C-alpha cells in the first residue's frame, strides 16, 4: 500500500497488525508497527494527507506504550510535531490538535521535557489559528492538550 | 481628583491609587457620567507616568479602578483608552518577564473589551493574550499558564 500509495489500506492494515500483537501478546511487533507508521507518516506528508498520518499514528503510540523503545518514542513525537506543522498550513486544526494528543500521550512515556516544550509551543501555534479561524472548540482542546504539556513537565 | 493631581506632581503612585479608590468610591456614589470620565482619564495619566517610572505592578492597579469606573459609564472611546493602555502595559510586563503582572493586565483588558464590542480591540487582545501564554510557557509556570489559559480562552470565547 506504501509504494501503491493506496494509503488507507496501510491505515487498515495497520489496525489488524496491532490487533493481531495485542490479541497474542507479541513481544516486538509493535516495533516494526511503529517504524512501519513512521515511514507512513512520511510519505502521508508528502501526499498532503495529514488525516491519514494521525490514523496512523493512533496506532503508532497504542504499540509504542506496550514497547518503550526511547528511540521510537522521539521519532513519533517529532513526526506528530511535523505532522502539525503540515496541519496548520493546511489550516486544519482539528487534524493539529489530535495529531498534539497522540504527540503528549508517547511523550508521558518518554519523559522528553524538551518534546514537551515544543508540544506546548505548537499547542500556542494551534491555538493562534483557531482564534484566527473562531475554532474555539479547537483552541479548547488545544488548551487541553497543553495542559497536558505542561502537567507532564 | 485635586489630591490625584497632586500626586501627579508628587510621583507616589501608591498615594496616587490611595486617592484613586475613593475617587471612584465617591464618583460611584453619585452616578455623575462626567465625573466618572473624569476619574478614568486621571487614571490613564497616572498609569501613563507609572510606565515612564517602569512601576507596572500599580499602573494596574491604576486599570483595576479605570475598568470598575468605565464599566458603569459606557463611555465607549475611553473604553478604547483604556484597552490599548492596557495591552501596552501588559507589553512591559511581558519586557520585565512579570507574566503574573501580564496575565493580570490582559484579565482587566478582555473585561472592558467585552462591555465594548470593538471587534479590532477584541481580536488585538486575544492576540496578545497568546502571545503573554507564550511567554508564560517560556517561564514554564504550570498555575500561572492555568490563568493563561483561562483568560486568553475566555477572551477567544467572546470575539
Amino acid at each position: 500500500a506504501i509504494l501503491e500509495g493506496d494509503v488507507e489500506k496501510a491505515v487498515r492494515a495497520a489496525q489488524e497488525a496491532v490487533k493481531a500483537a495485542k490479541e497474542a501478546g507479541d513481544n516486538d511487533m509493535l516495533r516494526a508497527v511503529a517504524i512501519a507508521a513512521l515511514r507512513i507518516a512520511k510519505e502521508a506528508e508528502k501526499q498532503g494527507n495529514v488525516e491519514v498520518a494521525v490514523k496512523a499514528a493512533r496506532v503508532a503510540v497504542e504499540a509504542a506504550k506496550q514497547a518503550g523503545d526511547n528511540d521510537v518514542l522521539r521519532k513519533v513525537a517529532e513526526q506528530a510535531l511535523r505532522i502539525a506543522k503540515e496541519a496548520e498550513k493546511q489550516g486544519n486544526v482539528e487534524v493539529a490538535v489530535k495529531a498534539a494528543r497522540v504527540a503528549v500521550e508517547a511523550a508521558k512515556q518518554a519523559g522528553d521535557n524538551d518534546v514537551l516544550r515544543k508540544v506546548a509551543d505548537q499547542a500556542l501555534e494551534i491555538a493562534k489559528a483557531a482564534l484566527e479561524q473562531g475554532d474555539i472548540d479547537v483552541a479548547q482542546k488545544a488548551m487541553d492538550v497543553a495542559v497536558e504539556a505542561l502537567t507532564q513537565a | 481628583l485635586a489630591e490625584a493631581i497632586a500626586a501627579i506632581l508628587e510621583g507616589d503612585v501608591e498615594k496616587a491609587v490611595r486617592a484613586a479608590q475613593e475617587a471612584v468610591k465617591a464618583a460611584k456614589e453619585a452616578g455623575d457620567n462626567d465625573m466618572l470620565r473624569a476619574v478614568a482619564i486621571a487614571a490613564l495619566r497616572i498609569a501613563k507616568e507609572a510606565e515612564k517610572q517602569g512601576n507596572v505592578e500599580v499602573a494596574v492597579k491604576a486599570a483595576r479602578v479605570a475598568v470598575e469606573a468605565a464599566k458603569q459609564a459606557g463611555d465607549n472611546d475611553v473604553l478604547r483608552k483604556v484597552a490599548e493602555q492596557a495591552l501596552r502595559i501588559a507589553k512591559e510586563a511581558e519586557k520585565q518577564g512579570n507574566v503574573e503582572v501580564a496575565v493580570k493586565a490582559a484579565r482587566v483588558a478582555v473585561e472592558a473589551a467585552k462591555q465594548a464590542g470593538d471587534n479590532d480591540v477584541l481580536r488585538k487582545v486575544a492576540e496578545q493574550a497568546l502571545e503573554i501564554a507564550k511567554k508564560a510557557a517560556e517561564q514554564g509556570d504550570v498555575g500561572v499558564m492555568q490563568k493563561a489559559m483561562d483568560v486568553a480562552l475566555r477572551a477567544a470565547g467572546q470575539a
